[PDB]
């Protein structure tokens, strides 16, 4: 993966575009991706 | 004149107290903001 640049990620099912940045929010150990309002997938957890 | 000046200052202070303590006197602005934000929120909700 890359950081801080617009990249067309295909993320094990989730396919979007955007910059990827180190995030401060903490997940639960089973949770995979986040959203806040209306499927806006703001955060993902990279699997490998 | 002094009585009228005293009534003026007392009424202005009563407005400060009334709007500071009692809420939902600003309903006409808050509902405008809430209705616009609700419309934009359901517009993004329609993508799912």
């Amino acid at each position: 993966l890359v950081k801080n640049k617009c990249v067309n990620f295909n993320f094990n099912g989730l396919t979007g575009t955007g910059v990827l940045t180190e995030s401060n929010k903490k997940f639960l150990p089973f949770q995979q991706f986040g959203r806040d309002i209306a499927d806006t997938t703001d955060a993902v957890r990279d699997p490998q | 004149q002094k009585l009228i000046a005293n009534q003026f200052n007392s009424a202005i202070g009563k407005i400060q107290d009334s709007l500071s303590s009692t809420p939902s006197a600003l309903g006409k602005l808050q509902d405008v903001v809430n209705q616009n934000a609700q419309a934009l929120n359901t517009l993004v909700k329609q993508l799912s």
